């Protein structure tokens, strides 16, 4: 089959072409000595919406740790999460907020304008001689014409107008845009909070950390060694019974396969054990929080993920589903706070989540989302929820930033 | 007639086949998954005993040993009960050639790293017990000499115990290595051990700092040496030495990190600054896709390391 | 004794467990981490954890008691016939070592950080906290009931252990489950005490690779356990009758409570010393042995054999762990109160030191015998070897001479001049002399017999040097006649070395006595 | 009887001869007896040893024969001690544990008459040489029919024998097994070549334990002791022997699969017209059942307890219908 060895050689260009991009990356960190508490560069200071959506022209100065906006639901409180979303670069279909990225446009008005100001006056800054202490991220959203850009710096000097440089600076700021569990919509956390049976669990985990397209492609690839491997048996076949310049071709495509394949499950199986391991310790440490004790198992063949939470009174780690609903919704935020764990991600946003959990155990869940985000400082979260925090007696510990919008 | 050769195997295969130095049956498959690495160094090593072990006159000398007038622990001085081990083997050459090690290599105590004697397969040449070696070395020890037999012992003895087959047959408690590490100076040894090997082989001071964990800050100092470095600390030093292994991309020599941590320079720890650096470089440079497995390895390792309290 | 049986400070007694001491939060971060790890089937990553920090610094990581279980269960998992596997777990050997080895290694020396306690180096919470975790895995390794041939309890609430949802590591079964079985510890010992002396490569290896360390470790973490419960678990004070009770209830009771048969003696015997040279007597039935993991016996493809062990290297080891057996049964014994006897274990001191030495002297092989008898730390075997010696003496004395003469020198080793006396009759006696009923033909056995019998009275005087030192041998007149009755038996054999039976010259002890404390054979060549 | 030969230890230390004496029921289907008709209900055999005295000199009714006739009356009662089937012992034991199929082909084939193994191995070794000649042929044409269809007849009168016999074997095994909770059967595969036909046993104690052929080292002991019990215990109703012989066989396995065999025992026990099974049992096992067929025999002696031949009724060892009239 001519068309298996078609398939071969082009997964092997790719291979090449994959290899040459990984060999043209160079060392971005410089390792300025300098001085651990204070925050690294690059979370949003502010952010200022121009005839965005539904209101005006907004100003919202986002805090360097956690944010908590409580702009009312129906008053364009996920404008923020999608105006940060389309600013620092996503496509439409994920974001999923919105028919077209017209219609984000205010009615009655051609253009809107997304200014975001990155902060670069901390440590591991991007250029920090070229740009100062902030990078202004800029882009308009007109009826006609193109949506422009411009990566202007404090003085307004448009340092550029393409795009590729929004990649280079949000991927040295390490902001996974491109993963839609990240920046999570209204949607994404109900199902991802309401996911009942062991399997969905695993495919949520799985697919929000990245470690499905990986064993994804590596199962692509294995099929098409194993064919290239059956049609090579039948050309060296043929080959006797007769050519050489084709054999040897897909005797090299094939070995390079085959090296690549034992390369690639290698660093899959590190990268999947580092993964696990780090959602299974951040979900024991969560636990500790309700005076529980658990784990997390991942089980290939079950295909599933296992919870197992000892509570007070009890003496066997029973199943997370032998629970009551306040103890198995904590767990499940516990599980989401430990898969956004592994991914060290500089910006995080969300959603409300006030109805999934009811009464008490929608208080602890809040207190259990402030206690172990406004600790790390490397990661700035943006939660989004109608409901008041001041309310909640947890507001006194520092570095939480609530912003509670004046205009219903 | 133009097809020859089965990738490039058969090459390696069969002369791995002839040099083997091993009387049974071989397998093809195991030298076919010894020749067919390609990714990881696990068969190549540096083996300072390359012939077979002259088990005759080896087991005369356990015999003579075992058994004998004074029945007592072997003084460092009297000579090493020399009335049996002198008519066996006068010299210290002499037993290194019983215990497998050729001539020439007895005459240059060196790794030369020219002809890749640092990276080279397993011979599958038998070797004889390691606790009895080491007590027949010891018998050669000779406190009350000139430096230069002295330094010729210290010398083999390091090139023993970083041999392949002989750190692997090692046993748990290294009670015979840690007595011939007491009778020398530690800085003795270290400068010695740098003599040996190369400065930037970090494999072997790894497997250094696995047999003698607490030399680790002592290696340190004659690696990273303050006078040596200048006005720059250790620390500085450590941080260029990984940016160079960075940029030449050397992930295996940047992996034996290993060697490095949980020193007074770079200790485990959440809130230190070097690993963040580090795990900062690593995942700018790993792509999971199409990469070395060392990059991975890195990634693990260092994250572990932070978590370490 | 030492501080690892009396440091009881940061101890928090429960019903289990008296050994059982808390958790800080320190150690409960590195009890979760390695756990998490161990669930990952990362078992390179929890030996680099345990080895990355281990002698460089003050303070010590404690290795959890189900680690420590884990690292059990991967000390079988020998590369020899488990290398594919091992291979499949870590493709990229970063430390070039077998899992095996490595937690083998890390076992023995956590095993030599707990057995003395230095305060000094480590803080004595670790190392307070290293003793229960080992405790609680040796109480978790509890033999089942012997025969011929309580799923995993956690005592901490604080963690979620890796044990609980598993029972195998590699496709090997956890060592507690496959020894908590009736006839496998028993069948374990006999296995490698079997292999210990075979010239098949399979068979040695599994010995030599496996279950020598493995037993060394567990029976030193029983003597361990049995020194802490007689110190606290008793109740001090007793009326010598409940302490028999609680001394059957004890850690080494309930270890060789597995090994009881029919006749505990005999049987005993047999068992130590099985697969050595001594000729068995009265037709014992063969002992049964099986491979305790699967293929133990078989080599797989890929591992090449390449390492040979001279006959005295692996004589010696099986002999010192036969050693070690022996003399954990008598420190098991000599707690028992004179007049009472053990209920559960059916054991006499009397009945085990004439059925080891009835083995003993059953010897045809001097080596072995040597091996046995030659220690390289007296003052450690102190307490059951020269019980042996004596035994094996009175009945080398028994076969070879009809008049058996009453041996008391252990208790002479508390006086010299009484030790040398009670020499002296035995040599003018001839019985310790060359005897002369024995025939020509029969020179060989006789022979064997006499280097046996020197062999005995060589520990004997070694242990009255170590008791009494070098003071009084000439000082004393009855020292001298000693030496100088050595000297006649030196005559008596050399008359017969005259009588040109066989050109090897006959055993003589002159010289050795001479070396030890003969003064260089008396005024001979010194004067 | 495979094991080591002691003839002093059966002797009494001192006492000059040792005597066993053993009383059977007689048929009129065996010859070659002394003094003893065959309408006679008794055969007394009985063995003397003696330290002298270096023969074979056994009794029958209490009169002198050469072994050769009580060896002869043994096969005429078709029991034999060679045989490891109608006896068991602690090395016939060991060889059971591992046990290979060829074995068990070898031990069907000797049940029953084994020349028909033999002649449909000589006809299939006809057919293979005559195909060989055969495609050396592509006088050789009139061959290959005459050949087949001896084969084919010789294979019409093999199958079905066999094959009842398979089939009741196999339904015996179930029966058998059943207590313990699993299936299995005796299979005979039947390849194509006769010499290769196999036998396959189907095991399912152990869930984990995969169906497939006994061995010591994959499974435990017990089940594999308990299983090769049955399996003798199967092949006893349709041999003629009067009874089988076992022993260390209820030393214990576990306590659970001992268990399970000494209920199989009972229940086998239950059915009347069964073989008299000797048991050991060197370890005591707690809670052991006992049916009301079978009687307890105890040998253990107390100090309490009188000497033996002085007392009358001390005698008997660990019997109870004595003391009771009739």
């Amino acid at each position: 089959i001519e068309q298996v060895d078609d398939e071969l050689l082009s997964l092997t260009a790719q291979q090449e072409n994959e290899e040459q991009q990984q060999q043209r990356k160079r060392r971005r960190h410089q390792f300025a000595p300098m001085t651990l508490e204070e925050s690294p560069s690059g979370y949003i200071k502010k952010v200022i919406l121009r005839n965005f959506m539904c209101h005006e022209h907004f100003e919202l100065e986002l805090g360097s740790r956690l944010n908590f906006i409580v702009g009312n639901n129906g008053s364009g409180k996920s404008a923020i999460l999608t105006a940060i979303t389309i600013g620092l670069g996503a496509k439409a279909s994920e974001t999923n907020r919105g028919s077209s990225l017209k219609d984000l446009i205010r009615e009655g008005c051609y253009s809107a304008k997304i200014i975001l100001h990155l902060d670069n006056s901390k440590y591991g800054a991007y250029q920090q001689g070229i740009f100062g202490n902030e990078i202004i991220v800029e882009r308009i959203i007109k009826r006609d014409g193109p949506a422009s850009f411009s990566l202007r710096s404090e003085n307004g000097k448009e340092i550029s107008n393409k795009k590729k440089d929004i990649q280079t600076v949000v991927d040295y700021f390490s902001v996974p845009v491109s993963n839609p569990m990240c920046f999570l919509s209204q949607d994404a956390a109900r199902s991802f909070l309401t996911a009942s049976t062991s399997q969905d669990k695993y495919s949520h985990f799985m697919k929000g950390t990245l470690l499905q397209e990986i064993t994804e492609n590596l199962l692509y690839a294995s099929a098409i060694h194993d064919s290239a491997q059956e049609n090579m048996a039948l050309h060296l076949e043929n080959l006797k019974s007769l050519g050489q310049k084709k054999y040897m071709e897909i005797d090299e495509a094939l070995n390079r396969l085959h090296n690549s394949l034992k390369a690639r499950d290698q660093n899959y199986k590190n990268a999947e054990k580092g993964t696990c391991f780090d959602a299974d310790m951040d979900f024991r440490a969560s636990l500790k929080v309700r005076k529980f004790s658990g784990n997390l198992s991942f089980i290939k063949d079950t295909k599933s993920l296992e919870i197992y939470i000892l509570t007070t009174n009890d003496e066997k780690a029973r199943n997370v589903d032998t629970l009551s609903g306040g103890e198995k919704s904590f767990s499940q935020m516990a599980l989401l706070l430990a898969t956004w764990k592994p991914m060290r991600s500089r910006i995080i946003a969300l959603d409300e989540f006030d109805v999934f959990m009811d009464q008490v155990n929608r208080k602890i869940g809040t207190t259990l989302i402030v206690k172990k985000l406004k600790d790390i400082a490397r990661t700035q979260t943006i939660i989004i929820t109608p409901q008041d925090i001041g309310k909640i007696a947890d507001i006194d510990s520092s570095g939480v930033s609530i912003h509670r919008m004046r205009d219903p | 007639n133009k097809s020859i050769v089965i990738t490039s195997n058969t090459v390696a295969k069969s002369e791995l086949q002839k040099s083997i130095k091993f009387s049974g049956s071989i397998p093809e498959i195991y030298l076919d998954v010894v020749t067919k690495e390609t990714i990881s160094d696990k068969y190549k090593d540096w083996h300072f005993i390359s012939k077979n072990c002259h088990y005759e006159q080896l087991m005369d000398l356990e015999m003579k040993d075992t058994a004998y007038s004074f029945l007592f622990g072997s003084s460092r001085s009297q000579g090493k009960v020399p009335e049996f081990v002198h008519l066996k083997c006068p010299s210290i050459t002499n037993l290194l050639v019983l215990f497998g090690v050729n001539q020439e290599k007895c005459n240059s105590l060196k790794i030369n790293y020219e002809k890749k004697e640092n990276s080279r397969y397993d011979n599958l040449c038998t070797i004889f017990p390691v606790n009895k070696m080491l007590k027949f070395l010891m018998y050669f020890y000779s406190d009350d000499d000139n430096d230069d037999v002295r330094e010729f012992f210290l010398k083999a003895f390091i090139c023993l115990i970083l041999d392949r087959k002989v750190f692997n047959a090692m046993e748990s408690d290294h009670r015979l290595c840690f007595k011939v590490l007491e009778l020398f100076n530690e800085a003795h040894f270290i400068n010695s051990y740098f003599e040996i090997v190369d400065k930037n082989d970090f494999f072997l001071h790894y497997r250094l700092l696995q047999i003698f964990p607490h030399l680790q800050s002592a290696l340190l100092r004659r690696r990273f040496s303050e006078k040596q470095g200048r006005t720059e600390t250790i620390q500085q030093n450590i941080i260029k030495e990984f940016n160079e292994f960075f940029d030449c991309k050397n992930y295996k020599n940047l992996l034996y990190i290993l060697t490095m941590y949980g020193s007074k320079f770079i200790p485990f720890g959440p809130k230190c600054q070097v690993t963040e650096y580090f795990k900062d470089c690593i995942l700018d440079i790993s792509n999971e896709t199409t990469n070395d497995v060392e990059i991975s390895i890195l990634k693990g390792i260092l994250n572990l390391f932070s978590k370490i309290r | 004794d030492g501080a690892l049986i009396n440091s009881v400070l940061y101890v928090s007694p429960r019903n289990g467990a008296h050994y059982f001491v808390e958790l800080t939060e320190k150690h409960l971060l590195a009890f979760e981490m390695l756990n998490s790890m161990c669930l990952l089937e990362n078992y390179d990553h929890v030996l680099l954890f345990l080895e990355c920090q281990f002698g460089k610094s003050h303070n010590l990581a404690v290795i959890p008691f189900d680690i420590i279980l884990v690292l059990f269960t991967l000390s079988t998992l020998s590369e020899y016939y488990k290398e594919p596997i091992l291979r499949a777990n870590d493709p990229y050997n970063t430390s070039r070592e077998t899992l095996s080895r490595r937690a083998l290694k890390l076992l023995q020396k956590y095993l030599a950080i707990l057995k003395e306690f230095d305060s000094e180096q480590y803080n004595l919470y670790d190392l307070e906290l290293l003793r229960c975790q080992f405790f609680l895995a040796i109480d978790t390794l509890t033999p089942k009931k012997q025969k011929w041939g309580k799923t995993f309890k956690n005592p901490y609430r604080s963690y979620i252990s890796c044990l609980e949802q598993r029972n195998t590591i590699l496709g090997n079964r956890l060592l507690n489950l496959k020894l908590n079985e009736p006839g496998e510890f028993i069948n374990m010992i006999l296995w490698t005490l079997s292999n210990s002396l075979q010239e098949s490569t399979p068979l040695f290896l599994s010995s030599h690779e496996i279950w020598m360390p493995l037993l060394e470790i567990l029976i030193d973490l029983f003597s361990c356990r049995q020194d802490y419960f007689i110190q606290h678990e008793v109740a001090q004070n007793v009326s010598k009758s409940l302490f028999v009770q609680r001394l059957s209830e004890s850690p080494l009771a309930v270890f060789f409570e597995s090994l009881n048969t029919r006749n505990f003696a005999n049987r005993f015997s047999e068992y130590v010393f099985l697969n050595c040279d001594y000729k068995l007597p009265s037709d014992n039935y063969a002992t049964p042995v099986h491979p305790v993991y699967n293929g133990e016996n078989t080599i797989v493809d890929t591992y090449i054999p390449t390492i040979k062990c001279s006959p005295l290297y692996k004589s010696q080891k099986s002999l010192a762990l036969r050693r070690k057996l022996i003399g954990s049964c008598f420190k098991l014994l000599l707690r028992v109160p004179d007049g009472h006897r053990l209920i559960t274990p059916r054991i006499v001191a009397d009945d085990v030191i004439q059925g080891i030495s009835r083995t003993l002297a059953s010897f045809n092989d001097i080596l072995q015998f040597k091996k046995f008898f030659m220690t390289e730390n007296l003052s450690q075997e102190s307490y059951f070897i020269p019980l042996l010696a004596e035994g094996t003496l009175s009945e080398i004395l028994k076969d070879t001479q009809e008049c058996v003469v009453i041996l008391t020198l252990v208790e002479n080793l508390s006086d010299g001049v009484s030790f040398c006396n009670e020499v002296i009759g035995l040599v003018k006696s001839k019985c310790f002399a060359f005897t002369e009923q024995c025939s020509q033909a029969s020179y060989e056995e006789a022979v064997l017999n006499i280097e046996k019998c020197d062999v005995c009275l060589l520990v004997l005087l070694r242990y009255l040097l170590h008791l009494i030192g070098t003071e009084a041998i000439l000082d004393a007149k009855e020292q001298l006649e000693m030496l100088h009755a050595i000297e006649k038996n030196d005559s008596g054999r050399r008359q017969w070395a005259k009588a040109l039976n066989l050109g090897n010259d006959p055993p003589l002890l002159y010289p050795i006595v001479s070396q030890m404390f003969g003064v260089h054979d008396k005024s001979v060549i010194i004067e | 009887i495979g094991r080591s030969k002691k003839v002093e230890d059966f002797i009494k230390n001192g006492q000059d001869v040792s005597k066993i004496e053993i009383t059977l029921k007689n048929s009129p289907n065996v010859t070659d007896i002394e003094y003893i008709d065959a309408r006679d209900e008794t055969i007394k055999i009985t063995r003397i040893i003696t330290r002298s005295k270096r023969r074979s000199d056994y009794l029958i009714n209490d009169y002198q024969v050469s072994e050769s006739v009580v060896k002869t009356l043994v096969a005429q009662l078709n029991i034999q001690l060679d045989n490891l089937c109608q006896f068991l012992s602690q090395e016939r034991v060991e060889e059971f544990a591992r046990l290979k199929s060829v074995k068990l082909l070898v031990e069907t084939i000797r049940s029953i008459d084994a020349s028909l193994l033999d002649v449909l191995d000589e006809l299939r070794e006809l057919q293979g040489n005559e195909q060989s000649l055969q495609k050396d042929l592509d006088q050789q044409s009139k061959d290959l029919e005459t050949i087949k269809a001896k084969l084919k007849e010789d294979h019409a009168v093999l199958e079905p024998k066999l094959d009842d016999i398979v089939s009741k074997i196999s339904a015996r095994f179930a029966r058998l097994f059943n207590n313990v909770g699993s299936a299995g059967a005796v299979r005979l595969e039947k390849p194509k070549d006769y010499a290769e036909w196999k036998i396959e046993i189907m095991v399912k104690f152990r869930d984990n334990a995969p169906l497939k052929k006994l061995d010591s080292h994959t499974q435990s002991g017990g089940e594999r002791a308990v299983s090769t019990v049955l399996y003798m215990i199967a092949l006893q109703e349709f041999t003629s022997a009067p009874f089988r012989v076992v022993d260390e066989i209820n030393q214990g396995m576990d306590s659970r699969n001992e268990r399970i065999v000494h209920k199989a025992m009972v229940e086998n026990a239950c059915a009347e017209n069964t073989s008299q099974y000797f048991l050991i049992t060197p370890k005591l096992l707690t809670g052991l059942h006992y049916h009301e067929k079978m009687r307890i025999h105890c040998v253990m002696a107390g100090s309490w307890i009188p000497n033996p031949s002085e007392d009358p009724k001390m005698i008997h060892f660990g019997e109870t219908s004595n003391y009771s009239f009739d």
